[PDB]
């Protein structure tokens, strides 16, 4: 199984901000252009949603103020101004190369 | 689309439980259904063990011999039985119907099952 | 095509990128034209290229299988564009977790079109029964594809053989051919490669096998494996597989064909007869 | 790769019909020569007499 | 003369008239005094003219 | 035996001149419109 | 050939053991030439023929 590497594996962070965090793929993750890699937000007292897919192409349903980017091995989200609900534990999985896998996680207040 | 998981939530070590996450808004189609682990401590693993739409069965690596998930179509809830129980297996199981390259977005608010004698 | 070849049009292995969708009153096939990447051919190979060839172009439609349990990047390294790549228009559904499963899915497809499709799709013949436990998972492997027509369910053949350059895996695969307002059902519990762009027609073509050069400045139909055969004459020596509007082959490579009289230098009976001489001195008139 | 059995069926069928062409080549030209010289002869009775 | 051990196809297909179950099926030709034998434990439509 | 020229016309009689030997379209420079008893 | 039959000289039944590994500007086939001791026939057999 993959064992992805989060580091930093604990950060919160200010307002209207931008942070650069790497949940970073270890194995062969170059195809098509791009890489199968979903993020996920979880509100500690929500349940969890989609948020990316497709680096390039966000969904709507949540503001479109973040931005998922990298182009390479080694991917990283970018988010700009932050608000008051950004607190929350910012986890993914895999879903680009078997297997399955989630991530550290990493914190956000 | 909003879904909403049942089950038991006093059940012992070593007897089985089951699982009833009611699907709504659609059936079971060409987008099926998947499940999610909660562990203590906040980290995941997909357990979930799921049924497609034409009743078939792919479990977890640790976890091949160990349960089954079928699909029912009555009632918009796939068919499962958790037998084996131990008390490090206690946790908030989230159903998630999948679509894949969306994500499991169609996803659950767990019915928090604590597995202890 | 250079390192395309003519069944790769339809395929689009990474020598064939600028061909996927292409349009032509002509294709020409290479000697060094693999159809392939990660290796193989077809089956009934030759059957599909007398319909490619004759097809004018290959315009497609997406299927759109949302596809789901699934992978969609099986990548291999013999298919580089640059870095782990494949066929632009196939995917290894490959399985969620690595010895777990992977389950049945039934996936539709109603033509909706004027014209005959011409889809392919893929079973993956593998080295061993053990990389086909960490593809697609324990147990038997069924892909069933059954049209209105067609009922064929498919199996693959893992077994090893010597090596075309890297790998012991193969793959062969196959192709139907659907008309107006009909349906193909793919039903597969593994070892299967979808295709992801359903594949049409364009109408008139000819289609060559050849290994020189092109000129887009002379015009001509006779177009065999060396060359072109250009000229007002019905019978050629030059290649028993001239295809195009060509002259008919024969074997005598000189039938001189008598276009003056005879020659009596110094079934009527004047020519090689009383008149007993030709004349060297006339050039107006015969 | 062609199919050994149908190869042979159209080697066996070309070969004819190189064979039926090839003969109506060489009956063709050769009568087409006779012919021409037949025409060739003709116009000396049309023009001698 | 033969040996041929078929086995079904059990997928799924766009309907002609009602059905998504197909049949399809073989055919062979005997000599006089020979014999068929059809071993089958399910899926097969016997003849019986 | 299936052929592609739709019409081929095959000469079931002679020349017509109308008003490899040299009298027909030849020295004999005229057909004759009046007989229809024989050729 | 004799018993000895085409589709023998690769497969040698006990009729073919002087023709295992022959020479040949022609080969002749016989009717009573059987290419098989445990009884069958080949796959694809008129393309190997
Ligand atoms: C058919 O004949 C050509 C040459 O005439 C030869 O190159 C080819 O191998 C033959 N094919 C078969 C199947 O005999």
């Amino acid at each position: 199984d993959i064992v992805m590497t989060q580091s930093p594996a604990s950060l919160a962070v200010s307002l209207g901000q931008r942070a650069t965090i790497s949940y970073r793929a270890s194995k062969s993750v170059s195809t098509s252009g791009y890489s199968y890699m979903h993020w996920n937000q979880q509100k500690p007292g929500q349940p969890p949603r989609l948020l990316i897919y497709l680096v390039s192409n966000l969904e709507s349903g949540v503001p479109a103020r973040f931005s998922g980017s990298g182009s390479g091995t080694d991917f990283t989200l970018n988010i700009h101004p932050v608000e008051e609900e950004d607190a929350a534990t910012y986890y993914c999985q895999h879903i680009r190369e078997l297997t399955r896998s989630e991530g550290g996680p990493s914190w956000n207040s | 689309v909003q879904l909403q998981e049942s089950g038991p939530e006093v059940v012992r070590p070593g007897v089985s439980v089951k699982i009833s996450c009611k699907g709504s808004g659609y059936t079971f189609t060409d987008y099926p259904m998947h499940w999610v682990k909660q562990s203590h401590a906040k980290s995941l693993e997909w357990i979930g063990v799921f049924s497609t739409y034409n009743g078939n069965t792919n479990y977890n690596q640790k976890f091949k011999g160990k349960a089954t998930m079928t699909v029912d179509k009555s009632s918009s809830t796939a068919y499962m039985e958790l037998d084996r129980l131990t008390s490090e297996d206690s946790g908030i199981y989230y159903c998630a119907i999948g679509g894949e390259l969306s994500w499991f977005a169609y996803c659950g608010q767990g019915t928090t099952l604590t597995v202890s004698a | 095509l250079g390192q395309c070849g003519l069944l790769g049009t339809i395929t689009g292995p990474p020598q064939c990128d600028q061909f996927l969708e292409f349009s032509a009153d002509l294709i020409i096939e290479r000697r060094e034209g693999s159809d392939v990447c990660y290796p193989g051919k077809f089956v009934n190979e030759e059957a599909l290229r007398q319909i490619l060839r004759e097809s004018g172009g290959i315009d497609k439609e997406s299927m759109g299988f949302t596809y789901n349990g699934i992978r969609t990047n099986g990548v291999t390294s013999a298919c580089r564009r640059s870095g782990s790549s494949f066929y632009a228009e196939m995917k290894w559904l490959l399985s969620n977790t690595d010895n777990a499963a992977f389950p049945q899915m039934t996936k539709s497809y109603k033509n909706t079109r004027e014209s005959p499709a011409i889809i392919v799709w893929g079973i993956h013949h593998s080295v061993s029964t053990a990389e086909q436990t960490k593809l697609y998972g324990s147990g038997n492997k069924l892909v069933t594809v059954g049209s209105s027509n067609y009922q064929q369910s498919f199996v693959p053949s893992p077994g090893a053989r010597p090596q075309v350059n890297g790998l012991s895996g193969r793959i062969d695969f196959h192709w139907l051919i659907l008309n107006p307002n009909d349906t193909v059902t793919f039903s597969f519990n593994g070892a299967f490669i979808a295709p992801d762009r359903a594949s049409f027609l364009r109408g008139k073509s000819m289609g060559i096998q050849s290994g020189v050069q092109v000129d887009a400045n002379c015009e001509g139909d006779c177009y065999h494996s060396g060359g072109t055969i250009i000229s007002n004459l019905p019978f050629q020596n030059i290649d028993s597989r001239a295809v195009g509007k060509c002259p008919r082959y024969v074997k005598q490579r000189s039938l001189l064909l008598a276009t003056g009289m005879k020659n009596v230098p110094e079934l009527f009976g004047a020519i090689a007869g009383f008149i007993e001489n030709g004349w060297e001195g006339l050039i107006d008139g015969w | 790769e062609v199919e050994k059995q149908i190869g042979n069926v159209i080697n066996w069928t070309r070969d004819s019909i190189t064979e039926v062409w090839s003969y109506n080549a060489e009956l063709l030209v050769a009568m087409e020569n006779q012919h021409t010289i037949d025409l060739a002869d003709s116009e000396m009775d049309k023009l001698y007499e």
